[PDB]
């Protein structure tokens, strides 16, 4: 015969399948995967930055320093919080948080956090300090809320006290105070002496009063009064002032906030772990360079988006056509 | 679709190596395979910014769109997972929509490439091969070792052989 | 001459024609319709599912239960709500419905309903029921809402009632409570002889107490005085309690609901019909396997997506290029 | 574009009977129309494979993104109508888009699919026909109401005629 | 040699570049900008609407008629408005403006705009006018918000007044009313004459009472008690009645509006314009025939769609292959 | 991609006067540079509309999704700018993909049309001229400046001129 040169291409030895438009499960040399589908089923630091447990307290508890609470005093940073749904521990005396949705949301998570001390606890003037069985400490004293002072009267005797807090950090600063109402007036009497006692809160931009409203709460632990704990946001260069006369929970630990609101939540009963990723989901942490992922819905950070889709094959190769 | 791979060619060549395309030869002397690194290379080269320009593209924001809420806030946690749910499901289709699209571009475009080789030893021979309509070359003169590197690097000259033919 | 083999392409009688990226309208020999452009022009059943008529009853009248409207006692579920927006009837007594706008959404469409009586209203003590000629029933006789009580002085005195409910039904409880505001202290003696009265609600999670704002309203039907309906969503294993010595509009009825704020409160002028599809919008039931659909951006259920857009027609065929 | 519908070809045929793609032949015993069921049918699963990726894969939640609301909460409402509209528009265009650009490749399919059919004749009889130009080919020597078939389905051998041309 | 016709294409002097899917920085010999990059700088009309400068004054100061504020009673619309941040002029005396998000967002841009008299200052009954040294006028004399009337007493004696309004205007229209905290019980009975003065605040849908709270406010200017100020929307046919006995800052001047929520509140402190766009970003108006635009997030009207993109070129002319 | 522009065609014409595709000839009588008004027009018409129908069919509203907040209510201030951005990203990747995507659809396109107008060509001349493989033909009979645009119009007929060939 003669001499002869062939034109060809190339076949393997492949399972592989892609789908195209046109028509499904066609054979190609090779192929990659655009969704990313594994992690590390750990909750992980984001991006060099490490989370926040809270322990056996939910959110509310840790942000007031329930005494039970690991706390908060040494934090610098945080990218997300972890909170148990059924933490044992929370508000320890009977009462609310007011709008900790909202509270929620902007703490869950802060580049930049520290503790700090508004108002000198002694400064307030002629009242004492109350404690109760309600919020017992790590040793079994009785105590109190860290960031709240619960004052009481003093030699039979609540004067009108008033102390005022400057914004002078630079930052947000956020500030927590409380009104306790009795079971009774008589009850009132008995903690504050002054009938009908006041709480008058104020900025320049806003002015709050508030009164106490006795009655008997079908509450938990001992107590049978109510405590409603209220927050506001200081911006730099603003004061608040607290003028009261009985029924107060006074302001001590304030908190000054920079970049916040940039986390999450996470309620997943996964564990904490020594690994680093760019993205934590409520499974796990996520680290790809791929920019899908159907793993899980609740993902934080630098992430791969959501799809809701089985894994999808982009062909590389050529159609895997068998040898003549 | 250019009716070459799966078309006229209709088999692909296991033991082809380090290529995508290429020539399988036979002459007094032997055979015969190579790939063809200037087709092959530059088919590699268009697929790899193909890749990279559906991945480095999305630069975005993409983790969920969600906030806190506390159990008194209902309709604003179900507006902000409505909403979430779409942009997930925007995302979804067009993920779905472009590899299936893709992928039709993909094969196609080897499809063509095959092809176009093809027609490039064709105009290289002229009239001094046989198109056997099936990839394959018939020559019409004895061709050297050295006679099928030129007609792979593309530098045969159909008229210092057209007598022989 | 010789033999002849010609290869060619299909030719109709088609004036069919579509746009393409580079070219308008081309004939095409075949084509099909993306876009859903019919429907039924009526209220129909959503997948399997009735929706619920409140015939002459706003909304806030349906769910306290004004006697002129129709009970929704026997109500087992819905897929959405059917309201005329001029309704006749709503609060029969001059009063408002407090965060009425979340309640609308949360009651859109409800899966799992039912109505259940949380406290015996002979149960809460020495208190008599008051009705009143401003919610006079479907026979003309004074009645009151059916899911309130509204109590009053018995033998010339009302004393301090407190009744609690425990929701043990494992799914979430519906409770709706009210405060009457007479138009004047006097008025107040007259019902309820207690000065200043007040009314205490409570869970483990949060404490309300309401006194009573006294003063002449610019009401409707008979009366002047003025009041306010409020309502609470129970959880699995919480319980609420209510304290009160006047002014206070007790629960009687509440709602049991599971897989709620699924639907939508239709306020469109169309007729109801025994027909039954996948889609349901404000202009009539749509049911197709397009995806897409220009009927009306109003739409609850397994829909096509609506889109701003005129009919889009999908080339099956080819250029239909005619004879030569 | 691959030049033959509407091109080289420079008509359709009406009266092509459940077929997309065929043949029309003339030998001294008539004429002489059929389809191509080969070459049609694969045409027709890829149109049906195509337009039902289109529709399948939209299996997301497509009902409108609102709310209840009342007379005192306008804002939240403008913004919930707002983003709705929005998600609205983004698959507004989509849609709009992806009709123009499939349309577009779908004729371009068709127009590709009867060009490879023209191309596949033409390297069956080699030499034994003269190349038209127009979708015929004048073939040199007789041709059998059987030997039409041999060509239209693909086992026409050229040695066993190129002497008679 | 022989005659010779040969098939080519075009090539130009062109450095024009675009990205291909499969190919970086190819020649072509002709493409187009997809992105639009060029605004004017300035505060321009919107679509023929001119937009309104707040001058020195904030929206809240602007809404009520802070005195040294320009007045609005001669505006018929706005398509955006234009506030800086750091404005001297807001409530002039010590006070907030309740809900002021909302009505700022209501009142971004309305197409149908002019002020009312709702109520006669003088239909009221035996009053005074109140004015101030916090809230003096472009001469220096005392006065006050021009759409509120702060009533006093008058010969000793502060009786029951009550006044109500009709929305016959067939629009929506604002209505601004106020309460006055004073610093002590001392300051109401100055002022008042009663003690424990209430305001009471009703339509056919709802109703409020409001009552003083007395305290010494951390305020401005002269004054140190407080002042709040709300508002509502009333629809088509409906009435709002207020009744007083003291501490009540009277609606005088309402606003009609239709079609509102349509604008913007820009801060930036650019300069406004002769200029006329159909896009108004707060860097600058946009005039062009372009879909997409990488200049500003916020943007108002018939716009570019914005992008986080580098300019995008769209190739029109062929590949720009050299000359053999 | 259909191997002509920077294929077998290696390069362009400058100074090649309003048209992208023509023609080059050279008889005893001169040269000989001419755009092919009917191609090139086409392939105007095409693009216009593929620009067109990119933009025009942009008509809904684009401008941000935000609305006014004070500072008590940051969240649902963060959701809104969330969900602006987010759309933001969806529009963003959109207008890459396309713009890259159509791009290259474009090139091919220009390099589908001179391939056709080639091919329309070798049709035209048949046995009456030599394909060179480089968009160049070798005429076997003499060409008036006549008989140029007849083959330029595409009305040339092989038959007369045949057998000069
Ligand atoms: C802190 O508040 C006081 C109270 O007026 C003010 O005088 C002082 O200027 C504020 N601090 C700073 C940093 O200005």
């Amino acid at each position: 015969i003669q001499d002869r040169i062939c034109v060809g291409y190339l076949s393997t030895n492949s399972s592989e399948r892609v789908d195209t438009l046109l028509e499904n499960g066609v054979p190609v040399t090779s192929s990659i995967d655009l969704i990313e589908t594994n992690h590390t089923g750990t909750y992980c630091s984001l991006n060099g930055v490490s989370p926040v447990h809270l322990g056996d307290c939910s959110f509310e508890g840790w942000i007031v320093g329930n005494p039970a609470c690991t706390s908060n005093f040494g934090i610098r940073e945080w990218s997300y919080l972890i909170e148990d749904p059924a933490a044992p521990h929370g508000l320890c005396y009977p009462g609310e948080l007011n709008n900790n949705g909202e509270l929620r949301h902007l703490f869950s998570g802060i580049r930049s956090f520290s503790r700090t001390e508004l108002i000198p606890p002694t400064s307030w003037g002629e009242v004492l300090d109350g404690t109760t069985s309600a919020c017992r400490d790590n040793t079994g004293t009785n105590s109190f809320y860290r960031n709240l002072v619960w004052f009481i009267k003093k030699n039979n005797r609540y004067p009108v006290i008033s102390k005022t807090y400057n914004n002078t950090t630079g930052r947000d600063v956020l500030v927590l105070w409380g009104i306790h109402h009795p079971v009774s007036v008589d009850e009132t009497k008995t903690l504050y002496v002054n009938s009908d006692p006041y709480t008058l809160v104020s900025t320049k931009s806003w002015s709050e009063k508030y009164k106490l409203e006795t009655g008997v709460r079908p509450g938990y632990n001992g107590q049978r009064s109510w405590m409603k704990i209220y927050w506001s946001l200081i911006h730099p260069g603003e004061m608040i002032t607290f003028e009261s006369n009985g029924g107060f929970l006074a302001p001590r630990y304030g908190y000054i906030i920079e970049e916040y609101g940039k986390g999450r939540i996470f309620q997943s009963r996964i564990r904490m772990s020594r690994c680093n990723t760019k993205c934590q989901t409520s499974v796990g942490g996520i680290n790809t360079n791929r920019t899908f992922q159907n793993i899980d819905k609740n993902a934080l950070g630098d992430c791969p988006k959501y799809i809701k889709s089985g894994q999808l094959k982009l062909a590389t190769g050529l159609r895997n056509v068998p040898a003549i | 679709l250019f009716g070459a791979i799966a078309g006229f060619i209709e088999g692909g060549w296991p033991g082809l190596i380090n290529g995508w395309y290429g020539f399988q030869h036979q002459n007094e002397q032997g055979t015969g395979i190579a790939a063809d690194k200037e087709s092959t290379q530059k088919a590699i080269d268009q697929i790899t910014t193909k890749i990279n320009n559906i991945i480095d593209k999305m630069n975005g924001n993409y983790d969920s769109i969600r906030g806190e809420f506390n159990q008194v806030e209902k309709r604003i946690n179900m507006l902000a997972d409505r909403i979430d749910d779409a942009v997930t499901d925007i995302w979804s289709y067009n993920a779905k929509l472009l590899v299936l699209l893709e992928n039709d571009k993909t094969l196609d475009m080897h499809d063509a490439n095959v092809k176009n080789l093809h027609e490039q030893v064709r105009r290289e021979l002229k009239d001094n091969a046989i198109d056997e309509g099936n990839g394959c070359f018939e020559l019409l003169h004895k061709c050297n070792d050295s006679c099928m590197e030129t007609i792979r690097n593309g530098t045969y000259d159909h008229t210092e052989y057209a007598e022989e033919s």
